[PDB]
């Protein structure tokens, strides 16, 4: 039912309008229980998180709590280490550029309550390297934090170690993914590992690592101090609590709103942000999650909300949470078509499906777009887009298949008659 | 037509001969391009079957239409890459016009 | 990298001359038993064969590959 | 400036 | 993506940091774990990259010798990233969005007006050596959608002329107020501040017990 | 994919065990390949008796013999395979 | 003890933890179509050619990797993995430019024989084909590079078994050409492997360029004289006159490698 | 003397089967016919070359014209392409 | 619409060390 409270909101200096430095933070009272909390112990740490539920905030959703979990096992002799992927390559996720550039301390002290929930040595935020800016803000953050003793060797005047450093990405939207972020981190190409090798026992540097959403570090803090059940209330069943929504697109007033998850998609153009520009009947499609996960036509659009258990019965992902809107003033088939040129100019290469399977695609959607291509090639688009699905190495080649396929399954009319306007003037 | 021979020496006319006639031998023309040094087929050997016909991706060797070939010595009937080239050359307006007229039905 | 023909034994007489062919430079050969290479599934039974036949034999013992450790995980060790 | 991000990190070393 | 040697483009372009720079190099390792000088190749590549956008095949061979790596290894992080620049670069360096989302919000509208403004095919730089657009993908910030990142200038929420007007103000002068030109602030509803517009609650609010 | 009519695949196996019950000495490994084909495979002791039972027995009457052949396995024992086909 | 039970299509043969999927199939006998995995070379899992169907598991497993668990029987010839392989050949050979009767690695392509074998009766890429620029990698090995299926054995030979650590990726999306970024030739001993390791024919021996072709060529099994290791070799003779002499595998001597001089 | 250039010696034996007789050799070398073919300029990075006539020709394969340092050489025809 | 001489035309494939001329 959203409409969460702003003294619930998590980011309260979302916006701006307080100072994102550390004075603003102090009287956001970001740093007010961090002692008490990493004293309690890391085992009450990931009770509260356990207690909150909380979904990974990245576009793959997981119990944040169990990852955490996994590397919480002893240390067999190798530092163990946190990675924050500050890297939103996604569309529509501008979201993470928020708690970086407005609100770099919530993450700065999400850093350490984390890092003792795992017991890190040490934490790098990869910050993509297009925000040059917004690096800029972060480390003046981390530099305050330590000054203050908040951070570094005996941190918040405790038992506990920990150093945050900001390492910078260069462009590529696979940096983002978990493996990759490692490697490009090691130095060596941005190319993702298999998972047999599982990220926790095989980190970086052959040491225990763990990657995070940004927007799931930074919670962590503020879930320990609210505790779990009060964050476990706000959200659905295994949904639960707010998480930024991003609405860019065919909206009145495109923006980011962190009020609460479960919101009925209507309800969320309608009521914040902006009504969908032309009217809610102006509305083609929505894309909840981003690129990577299928859009969703007008007709499913109100009935469903966005949770992500909600999404996966309607067959999307909730993902990022950037909600793209297309009026039907948008050529669809051109929409999704850039978002496989999107894929094309970005995936690594290193898998056979994606690599040729992604190429093929955008072949085929360029020609689609034309409406060169005859009516039975559609469905053969299908069967590529599931030869990739099951069978890349990581998710990208996962993600350039679903669109394809929500084009396909709900827009299979359109794409025909495009196919017959070619053909009639010839 | 510009007049670079058709083969490129992949030698599978070699591999499917039921009779083991054609003999191919090859190796990288100056230009880099791949050509057969030795081309022989041995028509006392060869049974006809075109196969060869066939099988050759660049269709270089064709069955040619001329039946009428018999020769007075056994070493005439043996023939090397110039004869079937000149064979070609002589007969290659009727082979194109046959290639023509049969390849939609191939 | 295909193993389907590292299967079965074989056993293959000596080779013998292939003098070149003064008219047509044919390879040409002498010894009749030397296309010829007999299948065997076990090594006892083409033992047998060159018995019976009375050819000479010197069997060589199958050698297939020693097992390999290999782990993805092992190479991403910085350590080494 | 260009390299105000880098010179941040040298005070943070 | 093959480096056919150059006059201009090649080592006989000698590559060496900045006794300042050199500085900067150190400090980069020590970030990076120790025994590990791999990790700061795509950092030291980037200050490369910030010492000459050129960065020629010369520049990443003294990365690779800075950092003790096999040479393709520099080559390979190179190649790979779009960040880095392996040819000359633009003074402007302007890089317009054209993912579905700011295209969707008009994206494509920009890039006519600044392709006339600068008077040139996009891909390329001006004659005057002074401007370079590119038609770079999601650069994030999408809630401004209309956008053109000018060297980190990101400037967001730009409407055709506010480019030319950007444009003319890098064009003469410099520094033209980076950032969304349009009046709301970073991201915010245009509407106002629907998430919080009480005061945020202080230190230590509501924290529960435990 | 051929037209096979699972008819015949029974019948002629009930047919087999008919003949393996009947002459249970001399015949070994009756079996009816996927082909819709017996192949009874006898001892060579029983050349005689189990050709003249398929010869002249009312509920099996196998006149005329198409072929007798004899594949060579080298690698068998028993180096040639003589194969009687009947009709 | 160090015996996990793992079924191969029900053999349930029992494995040391810490074997792959793929080498659990092999002991049974059954072959996973591969390509990017060499025994003594690391996994990569760069073509995903081998995805194989672990029962009651929602997705294929990557056979060179996996690690095999306990009672995970793996279904090699089910009709998953099958489309799993049906349509991994779909697409590397979409992106190949068909010169197979250029590609003197003809009959000694393990690409051909798995479409022919694993893969698809036809094809859908009604698209357009790439190119890359062929260029000189040295005098012994020509790369015809507009072959290669980014498979990166070579990129691992050429770091892993040679230490030449030169051969790289270089680029990302379908412009991933693996050739040296400036053209340094690949010269190291130990070169020519790199011919009889690449599946395809993309860079192959340039002095046995076109002289032959596989099935013709008659392999006696011989000893390498000019070094002492003594490495055993196949020389490849075509009516009498030797054509190519290849490694043979030797465990204690040469495990598969031949040097550049002996070949 | 022909397109490989096979050729006897004095010395040569084998050499008399064509005493009184004549040997079989090519006018229209095509070692020199392609060479004699203009070079195919084009505007497209890659290039098809079916060999001219599709069925009629070779298993088309795509060359990459992509260096004016070197015109794409299509396998097949030999047929040299300007960029 | 309006006598051959079969030869082999590979050359040689075993070249021979010429003695040397010079006498020693
Ligand atoms: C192609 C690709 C790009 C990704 N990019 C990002 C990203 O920019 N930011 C991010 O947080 N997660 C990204 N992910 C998801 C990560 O793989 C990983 O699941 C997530 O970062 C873990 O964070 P969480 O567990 O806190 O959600 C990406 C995944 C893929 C396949
Ligand atoms: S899918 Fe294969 S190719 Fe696309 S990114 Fe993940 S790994 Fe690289
Ligand atoms: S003839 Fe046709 S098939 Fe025989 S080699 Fe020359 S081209 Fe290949
Ligand atoms: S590699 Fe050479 S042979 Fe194998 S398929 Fe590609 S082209 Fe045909
Ligand atoms: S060259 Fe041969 S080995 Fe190296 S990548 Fe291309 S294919 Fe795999
Ligand atoms: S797509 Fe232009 S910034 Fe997100
Ligand atoms: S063979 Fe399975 S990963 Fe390459
Ligand atoms: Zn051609």
């Amino acid at each position: 039912f959203g409409s969460l409270k702003d003294e619930d909101r998590i980011f309260t200096n979302l916006y701006g309008r307080h100072d994102w430095r550390l004075k603003g933070a102090l009287r956001r009272g970001d740093w007010y229980k961090t002692k008490e909390i990493l004293l309690k112990g890391p085992d009450w740490i990931l009770g509260e998180m356990k207690t909150s539920g909380l979904r990974g905030r990245g576009g793959a959703g997981f119990p944040t709590g169990l990852k955490w979990s996994f590397m919480n096992k002893p240390s067999d002799g190798r530092p163990k280490y946190l990675v924050v992927n500050a890297d939103e390559g996604e569309p529509g996720t501008c979201k993470d550029r928020e708690i970086m550039r407005h609100d770099p301390h919530k993450l700065v002290e999400g850093c350490l309550v984390g890092g003792r929930a795992m017991g890190a040595r040490a934490a790098y935020i990869y910050i993509r390297g297009e925000f040059y800016n917004e690096a800029s803000n972060l480390q003046v953050a981390i530099r305050e934090a330590y000054e203050a003793g908040l951070i570094g060797k005996n941190a918040c005047g405790s038992d506990y170690d920990f150093d945050v450093f900001v390492v910078r990405g260069a462009g590529a939207y696979i940096c983002g993914e978990e493996t990759a972020l490692i490697e490009s981190i090691e130095g060596k190409q941005g190319k993702p590992r298999l998972k047999p090798p599982f990220p926790a026992d095989v980190g970086v540097f052959g040491c225990p690592t763990t990657v995070a959403n940004v927007e799931t570090v930074a919670v962590s803090p503020t879930i320990c101090r609210r505790g779990g059940t009060w964050f476990a209330g706000f959200g659905r069943e295994r949904n639960s609590g707010t998480k930024l929504f991003n609405i860019s697109g065919h909206v009145n007033h495109p923006c980011t709103v962190e009020e609460e998850m479960s919101v009925p998609l209507k309800e969320l153009i309608e009521k914040h942000a902006g009504g969908v520009t032309g009217g809610w009947d102006n509305l083609l499609a929505v894309i909840p999650g981003g690129s990577s996960t299928p859009l969703i036509p007008k007709s499913v659009c109100e009935t469903v909300l966005m949770d992500f258990d909600a999404l996966v019965q309607a067959q999307t992902g909730l993902g990022t949470a950037a909600v793209i809107v297309m009026d039907r003033s948008t050529d669809i088939v051109k929409a999704i078509a850039r978002l496989i040129e999107f894929y094309k100019h970005e995936s690594c290469g290193q898998c056979t499906p994606c690599r040729e399977g992604v190429d093929w695609m955008n072949k085929v959607m360029a020609r689609f777009v034309k409406g060169d291509a005859r009516p039975a090639e559609i469905d053969s688009l299908w069967e590529i887009s599931k030869q990739i699905e099951g069978h890349t190495i990581c998710a990208l080649g996962d993600g350039a298949a679903w669109p394809v396929q929500g084009l396909i399954r709900h827009f299979r009319p359109e794409l025909e008659d495009r196919m017959q306007r070619f053909a009639q003037q010839h | 037509p510009s007049g670079e021979e058709r083969c490129i020496a992949c030698k599978l006319c070699e591999a499917i001969c039921p009779a083991q006639a054609i003999t191919i031998e090859a190796e990288p023309r100056a230009d880099g391009s791949r050509r057969t040094t030795r081309y022989d087929i041995d028509m006392t050997k060869c049974i006809y079957c075109g196969f060869c016909q066939e099988a050759c991706p660049v269709d270089a060797i064709v069955e040619g239409p001329n039946f009428e070939f018999s020769t007075e010595t056994h070493e005439e009937l043996l023939y090397n890459k110039e004869k079937l080239l000149n064979n070609g050359d002589k007969w290659e307006a009727e082979i194109a016009a046959n290639i023509q007229a049969d390849y939609l039905y191939r | 990298s295909g193993v389907n023909n590292t299967k079965k034994w074989k056993m293959e007489f000596d080779t013998r001359e292939r003098w070149e062919n003064p008219l047509m430079g044919w390879a040409s050969t002498a010894d009749p038993l030397s296309n010829m290479v007999l299948t065997f599934s076990a090594k006892e039974d083409a033992i047998a064969f060159a018995e019976k036949n009375g050819w000479s034999y010197d069997v060589e013992e199958k050698k297939v590959p020693k097992p390999k450790s290999k782990s993805y995980g092992a190479n991403f060790s910085w350590n080494k | 400036n260009t390299y105000t991000f880098l010179d941040l990190n040298l005070d943070l070393s | 993506f093959v480096h056919r040697d150059t006059p201009e483009n090649n080592p006989d372009t000698p590559f060496d940091f900045t006794p300042e720079n050199y500085k900067r190099i150190e400090a980069i390792v020590k970030n990076y774990p120790e025994g590990h000088q791999a990790a700061a190749v795509l950092p030291v590549l980037d200050l490369a990259q910030r010492q000459n956008g050129w960065l020629p095949i010369s520049a990443m061979n003294k990365v690779a010798e800075v950092l003790q790596v096999p040479p393709m290894r520099v080559y390979e992080v190179a190649t790979f990233y779009t960040m880095y620049n392996r040819k000359p670069v633009g003074k402007y360096h302007i890089q317009v969005c054209t993912t579905t989302p700011c295209m969707l919000r008009d994206s494509d509208s920009i890039l006519e007006t600044l392709q006339r403004k600068l008077g040139i095919k996009v891909g390329e730089t001006t004659p005057d050596k002074l401007f370079t657009l590119i038609e770079v993908e999601c650069l994030g910030a999408c809630v401004n959608a209309p956008m053109v990142q000018i060297n980190d200038n990101y400037y967001e929420d730009l409407t055709p002329k506010d480019i030319e007007e950007i444009i003319d103000e890098l064009k003469a002068g410099k520094v033209p107020k980076p950032g969304p030109r349009s009046g709301r602030f970073c991201c915010e509803p245009a509407g106002g501040l629907t998430s919080l517009t009480e005061p945020p609650k202080g230190p230590g609010f509501g924290v529960q017990a435990g | 994919v051929r037209p096979r009519s699972d008819v015949t695949h029974k019948q002629l196996s009930a047919f087999g065990e008919y003949v393996a019950e009947i002459l249970p000495k001399y015949v070994q490994q009756v079996q009816v390949s996927c082909l819709d084909e017996l192949e009874i495979c006898i001892h060579p002791d029983g050349v005689i008796p189990t050709l003249t039972f398929l010869r002249d027995h009312t509920n099996a009457q196998f006149k005329s013999l198409a072929d007798l052949t004899a594949v060579d396995v080298p690698t068998r024992q028993n180096r040639f395979e003589i194969v009687y086909n009947l009709l | 003890s160090n015996l996990i039970e793992v079924f191969v299509d029900g053999q349930s043969v029992m494995v040391e933890p810490g074997t792959t999927v793929l080498q659990a199939c092999e002991k049974v006998g059954m072959q996973i179509p591969r390509f990017c995995y060499h025994e003594r070379l690391s996994v990569a899992g760069n073509c995903r050619m081998c995805l194989v169907e672990i029962e009651k598991a929602p997705k294929v497993v990557a056979a060179c990797a996996m690690p095999v668990m306990k009672g995970w029987n793996i279904l090699t010839n089910s009709e998953k993995s099958k489309k799993a392989r049906e349509g991994v050949m779909e697409f590397l050979l979409a992106n190949h430019p068909l010169d197979c009767p250029i590609c003197d690695q003809g009959g000694e392509c393990d690409l051909q024989d798995q479409s022919m074998m694993f893969g698809s009766d036809r094809s859908r890429f009604l698209e357009g084909k790439r190119a890359v620029e062929d260029k000189n990698i040295g005098p012994l090995v020509k790369t015809i590079m507009t072959r290669c299926i980014q498979c990166t054995r070579c990129i691992r030979f050429a770091s892993e078994i040679a230490g030449v650590d030169d051969l790289g990726t270089t680029g990302r999306g379908n412009d991933m050409q693996v050739g040296t970024y400036i053209e340094k030739m690949f010269m190291s001993e130990l070169s020519g492997n790199v011919i009889d390791i690449c599946p395809v024919g993309a860079l192959t021996s340039k002095p046995y360029a076109f002289t032959a072709r596989p099935w013709e060529t008659r392999k006696t099994e011989s000893i390498d004289v000019m070094d002492a290791v003594g490495s055993n070799i196949v020389v490849s003779t075509r009516t009498g006159e030797v054509m190519r002499i290849l490694p043979r595998m030797h465990e204690d001597i040469n495990e598969e490698w031949i040097s550049d001089k002996t070949r | 003397i022909t397109h490989t250039g096979q050729v006897y010696d004095e010395k040569d034996y084998r050499r008399v089967r064509f005493v009184d007789r004549q040997k079989e050799v090519n006018e229209n070398f095509a070692i020199d016919l392609i060479a004699q073919q203009p070079v195919n300029e084009v505007e497209h990075r890659i290039i098809a070359c079916d060999g001219g006539g599709g069925a009629l020709g070779h298993p088309k394969v795509y060359i990459n014209l992509d260096k004016e340092t070197k015109t794409g050489t299509c396998g097949y025809c030999g047929l040299q392409f300007k960029q | 619409p309006t006598q051959y001489v079969p030869y082999s035309t590979t050359r040689k494939k075993i070249h021979e060390w010429v003695p040397p001329s010079t006498p020693y």
